């Protein structure tokens, strides 16, 4: 599952990419918007511009949301919760829509993170939003 | 593909800022590490167990370079992207039998590690074209499923 | 494509002895209380909250006929597969923008359907074709992502 | 998740399905090695074969789990573990492959139960077995 020891290389990851965990996540929803242009049909009161301050205001959110998972990680059902009843009751976002944000937020720990993204980090990040999707998506299943 | 004279160029252009042989590599290497049924087709290989002993297979570094190898035949031959896979995706298809996502985790991972070494100028704008090239080079491989 | 002359055929036979009009929606009725996501794009449409009315909705019913509609102008045409097609996935893609794997989670639903409705003769040689015209008129919808 | 009312479809549709639990667990391999079959590269000591003892046999052994999972279905966890050590540790199953099964499996249902296979229950089999794939590929995440 989520291991003794993938929960000490996200509680590390994300410990230094702290004061700007907002503008990363901010970072990546500009990155799905841009190559998965299909994801674009939900935020049709965004400006998906590249500026725009709604992405940026929401970079804020999905960073905070993510961090409210890295703490309380040995129990992500209860935190999340009301993200996961939105996302899956009052949205309707397709699934596999999470693999993707999934894979534009690990582009970017990557790409303003280097030396602490090693391989063995590269999967336990893979394996926290693997699971961070699971509880996003389980009114589902 | 497509790729419209402006993202044509942003992707060409990383490319050859690009040193294949050890980028070919990290990428095989963490697509065992992340991604482990991919190690079933590689016990021809070595070591595979702790992450340590994959990035420095000399044996996954090797094959690594021969797979940057197909990317770069694409990278520029985005024409057919199609043909230039035909004997490969026979390949790997009704030979070893990959599955198609496989296909899709390997270039996605593979941008992780475009992005991993070029920092900051793999803009957005610039990984958004290579979502594309890659989705690209499999659908192509992926072409006798059918 | 490719159908094999004897797949083709446990094919060609099924499908006559199929009440279009009534399939064509328990299956799109199905994929919206199965796959719920699905609904986001049918709020055109009604009552969509409990399962007895989607599968009683004159207008999921309605639309299931245009739908076993195009199967059919596949189920044989099997030969561009793409092209009796380029106007529905210009439609469904860069229009509604419908993932592509939408596109399975239907015609795999619809092989519930075509399972649920003739029982015991939908041997299992006989849903392996299906899988294969399905999973073809899938890969052509999805066509325009590249 | 796997509600009070999902747990009761399954309960009774597998309920009905009884005495014949492993005649379906191996008419669904059958129906799995014929339609992908590129699932065939994990039993290569298989007479993947028609009337094949050892898929008549596994049948058996898949139809023996999955019942294990109905019953126990509050806590899939700690009973399915060993199926999911197995499965992911041993024998490195592609995930994409719990998929597959999961859907010849409902296409047996289907063709072997018509009336009690109504809509509902079409996605309470579906939200269970979503749920077995999820247990099954968790050292996996
Ligand atoms: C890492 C996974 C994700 C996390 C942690 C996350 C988190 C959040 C949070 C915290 C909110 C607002 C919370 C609140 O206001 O109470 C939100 C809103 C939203 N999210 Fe996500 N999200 C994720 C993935 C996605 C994906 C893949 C989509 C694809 C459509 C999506 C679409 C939306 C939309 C449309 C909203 C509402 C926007 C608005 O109307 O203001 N989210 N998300
Ligand atoms: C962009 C995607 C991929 C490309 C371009 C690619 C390319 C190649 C090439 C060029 C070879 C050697 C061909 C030769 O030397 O003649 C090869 C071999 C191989 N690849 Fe792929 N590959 C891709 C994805 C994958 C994936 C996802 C897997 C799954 C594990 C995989 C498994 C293998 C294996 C096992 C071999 C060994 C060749 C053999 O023993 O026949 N490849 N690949
Ligand atoms: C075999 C796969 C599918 C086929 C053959 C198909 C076919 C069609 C056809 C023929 C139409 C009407 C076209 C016309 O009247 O001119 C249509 C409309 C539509 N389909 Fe699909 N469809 C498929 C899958 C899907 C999926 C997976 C979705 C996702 C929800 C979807 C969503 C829609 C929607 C929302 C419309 C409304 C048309 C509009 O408002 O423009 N379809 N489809
Ligand atoms: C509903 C999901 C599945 C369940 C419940 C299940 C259950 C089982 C069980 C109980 C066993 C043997 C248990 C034991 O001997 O201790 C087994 C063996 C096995 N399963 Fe699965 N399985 C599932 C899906 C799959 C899939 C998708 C694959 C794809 C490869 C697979 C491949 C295998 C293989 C290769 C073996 C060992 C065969 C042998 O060497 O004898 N299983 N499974």
């Amino acid at each position: 599952v989520l291991s003794p020891a993938d929960k000490t290389n996200v509680k590390a990851a994300w410990g230094k990419v702290g004061a700007h965990a907002g503008e990363y996540g901010a970072e990546a929803l500009e990155r799905m918007f841009l190559s998965f242009p299909t994801t674009k049909t939900y935020f049709p009161h965004f400006d998906l511009s590249h500026g725009s301050a709604q992405v940026k205001g929401h970079g804020k959110k999905v960073a905070d949301a993510l961090t409210n998972a890295v703490a309380h990680v040995d129990d992500m059902p209860n935190a999340l919760s009301a993200l996961s009843d939105l996302h899956a009751h009052k949205l309707r976002v397709d699934p596999v829509n999470f693999k993707l944000l999934s894979h534009c937020l690990l582009v970017t720990l990557a790409a303003h993170l280097p030396a602490e993204f090693t391989p063995a980090v590269h999967a336990s990040l893979d394996k926290f939003l693997a699971s961070v999707s699971t509880v996003l998506t389980s009114k589902y299943r | 593909v497509h790729l419209t004279p402006e993202e044509k160029s942003a992707v060409t252009a990383l490319w050859g800022k690009v040193n294949v042989d050890e980028v070919g590599g990290e990428a095989l290497g963490r697509l065992l590490v992340v991604y482990p049924w991919t190690q079933r087709f590689f016990e021809s290989f070595g070591d595979l167990s702790t992450p340590d002993a994959v990035m420095g297979n000399p044996k996954v570094k090797a094959h690594g370079k021969k797979v940057l190898g197909a990317f770069s035949d694409g990278l520029a031959h985005l024409d057919n992207l199609k043909g230039t896979f035909a004997t490969l995706s026979e390949l790997h298809c009704d030979k070893l039998h990959v599955d198609p996502e496989n296909f899709r985790l390997l270039g996605n991972v593979l941008v992780c590690v475009l992005a991993h070494h070029f920092g900051k100028e793999f803009t957005p704008p610039v990984q958004a074209a290579y979502q594309k090239v890659v989705a690209g080079v499999a659908n192509a491989l992926a072409h006798k499923y059918h």
